[PDB]
């Protein structure tokens, strides 16, 4: 129902038939020949490898105040806008994750070295009582 | 990454509240005796 | 996932060390009787 | 599957496990040792001949090369679990064999216990009596402790008694049975030891350096005995986990070692049930009976 | 590494400054600049801002562009009204279907996730009980030894 690749609602589905999924067609051509293999399983794959799929179609409905004008200014602009500020957020939020990744492997090897300290004090006291 | 450490710190951090209790109450038992 | 995978092995480390624990108290516990058995044959 | 086993002709009495778990050992009334195949088809293989008196009592040794055998004629055999050729027979006692041990690690020994009241530690390789235990009532079961130290005897005292081997005395006494004892065994740790007794009490004994000095760690009930005066015998799982005891009513009972609640309750017996052995490896219970008849129950 | 979260039923703020203790010891064309500097910047670019206003007595032009434009929306508003409702609410039902589809992974999740807990407990449990046996007996030995010592 929706494309791996752009998060599409395809046009032209197409399935590869190395990894069962569906992709939008364009997207797909154009990963093929970037570098021939299959996005999310990196297997070999090639153009005619690809099987066209049929759905009953997508029907959008055009708004009703729709005309050249909105469509070339207002929808057009939004469209950009919506693709500009996104992206620039997703960036904002793939540096915090590295970062925030940093703290946890610090936070993580912190913990063993307690643990490997603790280990060594704990067994030994136990042993004192034995003795 | 950062789900799978996030859960395994605060699960290694369990191990340390045991060990601690632990090693504390070896002292005091020594101690007395 | 994952908690499962880590757990797993680590609870045979836990109990492993408490089972070689066990056994060394073991050892003091079987040596002590002797030492009272033998104010028998002093007797 | 349940596994139905006959051909002994009479009652019987007693039946073991080997120790490696591949074979039975079981005997009676009838006066015939039987062996048989753990798996396959659960075949009869050797018979062994030579008791005059029923047989009261089966050991393996922890090796599983001999086999220990009390018999009412007087005599203690020991038999060749290979072969099926008799090795010892060990007279002595006056009366009847009531029950025999072999203490697991330390040199050969053997405890037996008789009608006539006493308590005679054997050495196989010697043909006589090493040490003499009179009582002043019939004896009818005895242990020895992992230590190779201490014989604990069962008799109609109600009184079960610790017996020390370097001193020659009466060690320890433990109340707690209203009535004759008929049988008793330790806990493959050394920690515990078993009885079973017509005042129809399962009861645990706790044996120990330091002892918490009133030793009746634990009791259980459902098993019951009647007017057949049967010797009963009870056992340890391979594990100490599970207890159980034969009764004369018909059910095998196994009760859970800890919270002591009966786990199974088992018929498929016609008559009083003498003996129930637990397999050393496998959750797989032998029931022994008077009915003639063995079932090999799987837990 | 093993921290029983099921049996442990009896620290954090403990623990994390113990934790702190130790931390205290230790690819696209001329497209992505314009982008990226226009979210940065926080500004859109301006369309024509042109066809809305213009004035009666360059404006001959600017009228001739709202001519055909609005010809085109009232032909564009034409073939909208002829279906109507009917091509709206096909693909609402389209909406639906694809919906329910999300819902039905929710709960794939949902049952493989405490599955998983589900194995975890008795593990918890198991040895949970393992180690309150070894307790009892480390304290059993922990008096012995002392009461075979005080009466030699």
């Amino acid at each position: 129902l929706i494309c791996s690749i752009s998060n599409e609602v395809p046009e032209h589905p197409c399935v590869s038939p190395v990894s069962n999924h569906v992709y939008e067609r364009r997207l797909i051509e154009k990963y093929i020949a970037e570098n021939g293999t299959d996005p999310i399983n990196n297997q070999p794959l090639s153009e005619e490898q690809l099987i066209d799929i049929k759905v009953a179609h997508p029907i959008r409905p055009k708004p009703p105040s729709a005309t050249s004008i909105p469509a070339i200014l207002k929808a057009l602009q939004d469209e950009w806008d919506a693709v500009m500020l996104h992206s620039f957020t997703l960036r904002q939020q793939l540096q915090t994750t590295r970062q925030e990744l940093s703290h946890a492997l610090y936070q993580h090897d912190a913990a063993c070295r307690v643990i490997a300290r603790l280990t060594k004090e704990v067994t030994a006291a136990r042993e004192a009582l034995a003795t | 990454e950062l789900s799978h450490a996030l859960y395994q710190h605060d699960a290694a951090c369990r191990v340390i509240a045991r060990l601690t209790k632990e090693v504390t109450a070896a002292r005091e038992a020594l101690a007395t005796l | 996932e994952e908690l499962k995978k880590h757990e797993d092995s680590a609870i045979p480390r836990r109990l492993e060390c408490l089972k070689e624990d066990v056994q060394r108290q073991q050892e003091r516990e079987k040596e002590l009787q002797h030492r009272y058995a033998d104010l028998l044959l002093e007797k | 599957p349940i596994m139905l086993l006959s051909g002994h002709e009479g009652e019987v009495y007693c039946c073991k496990f080997h120790p490696n778990g591949s074979t039975l050992a079981s005997a009676g009334f009838d006066r015939l040792i039987l062996l048989w195949n753990v798996y396959g088809d659960c075949d009869n293989y050797a018979t062994l001949k030579g008791h005059s008196g029923a047989v009261m009592e089966l050991h393996y040794n922890t090796d599983g090369s001999m086999l220990f055998s009390a018999s009412t004629d007087k005599t203690v055999a020991v038999w060749d679990s290979e072969t099926g050729e008799r090795v010892k027979r060990l007279k002595g006692h006056t009366s009847f064999v009531n029950s025999c041990y072999p203490a697991r690690r330390g040199p050969q020994l053997v405890c037996t216990g008789s009608d006539d009241g006493t308590v005679k530690l054997w050495d196989i390789r010697k043909k006589a009596a090493i040490q003499t235990f009179q009582n002043t009532y019939q004896v009818l079961a005895v242990t020895f402790n992992d230590t190779s130290d201490q014989i604990i005897s069962g008799g109609i005292d109600n009184d079960i008694k610790v017996w020390d081997l370097r001193q020659n005395k009466l060690t320890y006494t433990m109340r707690g049975h209203a009535d004759s004892v008929t049988g008793l065994s330790l806990s493959s740790e050394g920690s515990y030891l078993l009885s079973n007794a017509m005042d129809n009490t399962v009861r645990v004994w706790d044996v120990r350096p330091f002892a918490p000095k009133e030793r009746c760690v634990k009791i259980f009930q459902g098993n019951v005995h009647n007017f057949e005066k049967n010797l009963l015998r009870c056992s340890w799982s391979p594990d100490g986990s599970k207890i159980a005891a034969g009764s004369a009513d018909r059910f095998v009972y196994v009760w859970d070692t800890t919270s002591r609640r009966i786990l199974y309750k088992l018929p498929g017996h016609a008559g009083s049930i003498n003996e129930v052995a637990f397999h050393p490896d496998e959750p797989i219970i032998i029931s022994a009976s008077s009915d003639k008849r063995l079932y090999m129950g799987e837990i | 590494v093993d921290a029983l979260p099921y049996f442990d039923q009896g620290v954090r703020e403990a623990a994390a400054a113990l934790v702190e203790e130790e931390t205290r010891r230790y690819t696209d064309i001329m497209r992505n600049e314009f982008e990226r500097l226009a979210a940065r910047q926080p500004i859109e670019l301006l369309s024509m801002k042109r066809y809305e206003l213009p004035a009666p007595s360059e404006c001959v032009n600017n009228s001739m562009a709202q001519l055909e434009h609005q010809a085109v929306r009232i032909e564009n508003l034409e073939l909208m009204s002829q279906h109507g409702c009917n091509a709206w609410k096909v693909y609402n039902e389209n909406l639906v279907h694809m919906i329910e589809h999300a819902q039905k992974e929710l709960q794939k999740l949902r049952k493989h996730i405490q599955d998983l807990n589900w194995q975890r407990k008795n593990m918890q449990l198991t040895a949970g009980s393992k180690l309150r046996e070894m307790e009892s007996n480390w304290v059993s030995l922990v008096s012995k030894n002392y009461e075979i010592e005080r009466t030699i």
